């Protein structure tokens, strides 16, 4: 929800600065030299950036040493298909890299196999100035490293093609993360509408990071494997650790908990890691079923939860949800719905991006006029 | 323990606990190169089918370079502002 | 607009559960056996899911029976290119499936041709436990079936590669659908600003489904052919059939019609199925033209409509819109703009996600203080 | 921010109308004839649209004149691989175009190389009825022309495959553009919360166009090269030129400046073209550093700016931003923060999509009750 | 001058000036064609490996046509409403 | 009738009628398999160009398997929460 609150930055800005340097004055020859003896070499830029350079595919030594005698004539008398196939094969990668840059106006993401192969990528990781453990992490999650990487087209100066592959660095590893799932909380009165709602807006991923908590408002941006949560700090907000108070106590003074108000009595379900939150309102059919046994729980009006244990499916109206079948324990923490603490009249029904105290100020303000007048 | 969950009845929210971070902080800029050649339109009669396939693929390589050369100027995008 | 109101679920959760089963204990051999006699076979999982299995591409019997005699030496004396080409061709699909999974971290959508070809897909449809009519529908809309499908990478256990293709089931067919297009309704006073607006927020696709109406708030999510509307019920809200009252009567007691309020006097056009809605305000040029004849209608300030009949284009300020050229009749239903019923002072100008009664409560509340004080 | 304010239209509606014409009665033969003598020809449709037609790839004259003698037997006695390779090569494009349409349900964007190659595209541009200068622009920005183009599958009538490539026309060129970056403005009181915020909502691209200003609310939609800004007028709003008053004077009577209010005291940075805006609030670490030298500026609570000159990085909490290294001068225009002009009580804290006067009306309204009661 | 920027302290906003427009106004509809053939399943014993590759690629072409033919009906989309 | 439209002047809204549904309700899970081989790095001098192309494509197949094998562990994503 809170996605609009995020700042802005250019992801490719570091890789772009490497292109600026690769142009002047010239530096292309500096790396062409370094890549004559080996297919891979570390190079220090005049800028002073120590950059790992790779000679993936050498078309020069193939066209010059295998195709050039045939065309520097005369008459192309000698030829063989075992060379036409070998050339078609060799050339393809350049053709496929060229295809990719032509649609993505010289900046691709994820970094494709043609841009950098698995063996090339795993070698690049293993030759990076990173921790022994950090190398293992990246190698075991290449699929993610590719999705979090960028490929920037740079230049074709003198006899050379250069494109910058910009790979992630994980400065925060093995710190505790948690996912907060929120759904609307509404009064369950027997009337047409005339119901008041409240929804926690703070839904998203949360990670302890440098004494604060990194908040990912659009949980849709993070990639998750098993325990492992892969995020980009650019898609975060850095909040005080007291943000976690809103879970146990939303009325705490230490942190003003982000909520939104409505009269939108709409039914829905949120599928969590280990269960399902059901926001059931009106004349809606809200159910949790097991494949073989059928309906195992019928949800009453209000907000409830069901654990994945022995539940495969949750149905809210005409919508069917498959619950995640992950092994883990869940805890129901019984409590009086926060919405019951509010007088319907004098309660501010249209706060789009509010908080507990904002709502409480508005309640007093409105209340005072009725009493003072 | 590992993955665990707590449902808060009073707030209509649930927290899934037991995860470990791998947050992107920095960047590693690598220069990937392709060493190419600078042949010039060679001219030959060579009507041979094996040669014309080599002529066909050589044109593909030449055009790719010209394409990539035109692809440069100006510098990258990247559609910012969100 | 109302997109934020939707619930959450995992689309691949069913296909993921098939991967869990395909791993244990082992079940891979159970299907390897079943796919020895035929290239396609129905298999019942220990789970008891009856799953259609397909042996698309058999690289074993090609490498073992055509390439193995050459390399189980010695000396690779015998070789032929008619075999190098045949192998390059055969292998490519595995290479192209591997490419796809490497960027999409093992989950692709739409399901590509390399993942499942048209002949394979049309055969899969024709061998599904679905209605005779339902088979025709899917076969005639393969392009859609592909966009609504998922391909999940599973495992490579013993000599086998398995990936799950998860295809849609259309439990609701041939039920009436309708698309609601809304635009802002504003007062047209000659002043700088000081105008009040209202906009119906309920825009989207609507389908009668099981006694209720399935509402697709982001009409951008549905795929449409001709008459046919293809939707995913996960992108819906299930509303009472009385939601259709808001069209004919927005003031009806039976349903509280979702509206939003502003003082945002901004010009725009919405291109409908058979015409164009024009919200013309301020000093804006709002026009409807025919290619050959030029301007055929000049819109006055306020919200109006023009039918596609003899209209190719609609221009609102510096923006040109092409109207849809579909054959169909449209009906102008004359009525006093709902915004004229509101006293500008005492009218709540910033309701982001409201409804008629919410607005009416706020109007009374504010009105009462002026009268009672 | 203001993206929801945009109108709606169908981009492919013009190209779709060309498909309707290409079907009847028949018109396919009219173009088959015209494309017998040349591989490229201008054709006037019965509709009267003068459309450039291209015969890219002629599979008929290859299968009929090089493969047909072999299969119109008998016995396929004569054959050669130099023909199997030539055919595989020739056929591939049709196969790759077919692949593309199968996933994109017959409408692709960007227009791929297989759909239209660079040499084909550059020729198409050079044969269009456009200005000498307009030809240069498009040819120098093909990567963009591709991203702004659509490829619509049409028909396979009699011996022919036709797909419409719909290319942009730039009716507005070399007019001044500017980008407005906004960030939240908040009070910096030493209390837990109890702070009031304000944010300019008008962020986006702005271009002078036909006496008005074309506003692109989602600056994320525009493609930029160097000076050059490429936009689609469909993603714009057409505003009076007085919108630029909000920059120099947000309190001006001529235009009601779009702002939003909150109590959301959240830290962030916005990376501009030539610097960085820092919105620093609470206990957040807000800094600007140089690679070699480290921290060069520590931001105090409130909204500030730092120019890119000698700054490579900006850090707001746990988030690092790379500043753009573009050469250009920036100007700090000192001024009293607009939020200091507001009494915290009686200030409307939750205006999601407001403006200066809306806020000012609300302030008076609330103020009057306290005074009159 | 060229690219210049002004930061407004009072409003927490900055304007980047010095850009030139290239705004899409119209559209140019071009008809791209592929001239194909209408051979019919020819039947031959031809067990030759060179022929079977030609038979394999010819099936690929034939299926592509059938695919594209099925791809037509009905008319395009285009997922509107935003 | 078929496609018809009604414009409501009082509400600034229009309803397009005459459509028929095809709403995704369920799912059909199919297991697609590729039967592969388990050869081991065979060693031969074979300097023949026809063989080295077969050696080149065989390495491509072997690497693809290794890639797909590494692609497994852990289980899929799928970037939820909207
Ligand atoms: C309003 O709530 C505050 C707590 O924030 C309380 O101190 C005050 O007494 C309430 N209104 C009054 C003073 O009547
Ligand atoms: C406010 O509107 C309601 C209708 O919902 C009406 O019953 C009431 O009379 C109005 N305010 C009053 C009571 O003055
Ligand atoms: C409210 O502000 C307006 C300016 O728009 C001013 O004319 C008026 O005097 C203020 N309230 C009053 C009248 O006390």
């Amino acid at each position: 929800f809170l996605g609009f609150l995020l700042g802005v930055g250019s992801a490719i800005a570091s890789g772009v600065a490497v292109c600026k340097v690769l142009h002047l004055e010239g530096e292309v020859n500096k790396i062409k030299s370094a890549l004559l003896s080996t297919n891979k070499a570390v190079v220090s830029l005049s800028n002073g950036v120590s950059v790992l350079t790779f000679k993936v595919l050498d078309l020069k030594n193939y066209i010059d040493k295998q195709l050039l005698p045939i065309l520097n004539k005369q008459s192309c008398s000698i030829s063989n298909i075992e060379t036409v196939i070998e050339f078609q094969q060799k050339n393809n990668r350049l053709l496929e890299i060229t295809r990719e840059f032509s649609v993505n106006a010289g900046v691709t993401t994820p970094v494709s196999t043609y841009m950098l192969t698995n063996s090339e990528l795993l070698s690049l990781i293993n030759d990076m100035p990173i921790t022994n453990d950090q190398k293992k992490l990246m190698s075991n999650n290449v699929q993610i490293v590719r999705q979090q990487s960028y490929s920037i087209m740079c230049i074709i100066k003198e006899e050379v093609l250069a494109y910058v592959v910009q790979l992630p660095l994980y400065g925060v590893i093995d710190t505790p993360c948690w996912k907060l799932h929120t759904s609307p909380l509404c009064t369950t009165n027997t009337k047409e509408g005339s119901n008041i709602c409240l929804t926690r807006t703070d839904r998203g991923w949360y990670c302890d990071n440098a004494g604060s908590v990194s908040f990912f408002p659009q949980a849709e941006t993070c990639k998750v494997q098993s325990n492992r949560v892969f995020c980009d700090t650019m898609n975060s907000l850095t909040l005080p650790s007291e943000v976690n108070l809103c879970n146990v106590d939303i009325f705490n003074p230490k942190y003003d908990c982000k909520i939104m108000t409505s009269k939108t009595d709409v039914s829905s379900s949120v599928i969590t890691s280990l269960g399902a939150i059901v926001s059931c309102y009106g004349k809606t059919k809200c159910t949790a079923s097991n494949k073989n046994r059928g309906i195992i729980k019928t949800f009453s009006n209000g907000c409830d939860y069901v654990s994945n244990k022995g539940v495969d499916t949750v149905s809210v109206g005409n919508t069917l949800y498959y619950v995640n079948k992950q092994e883990g324990k869940s805890l129901y923490v019984k409590g009086e719905p926060i919405i019951n603490f509010y007088d319907p009249l004098v309660f501010p029904s249209d706060e789009f991006d509010a908080s507990i105290s904002q709502v409480n100020e508005k309640i007093n303000q409105s209340l005072a006029f009725i009493r003072k007048s | 323990q590992n993955i665990t969950e707590e449902f808060y009845q009073s707030t209509c929210s649930a927290v899934s606990k037991g995860y470990l971070s791998a947050l992107r902080t920095g960047w590693y800029t690598s220069v990937i190169t392709i060493e190419l050649s600078n042949i010039k339109e060679n001219k030959c009669n060579g009507t041979d089918a094996k040669v014309k396939l080599i002529k066909q693929e050589l044109d593909k390589y030449k055009n790719a370079v010209t394409e990539l050369q035109l692809l440069m100027q100006s510098t990258p995008a990247t559609n910012n502002r969100a």
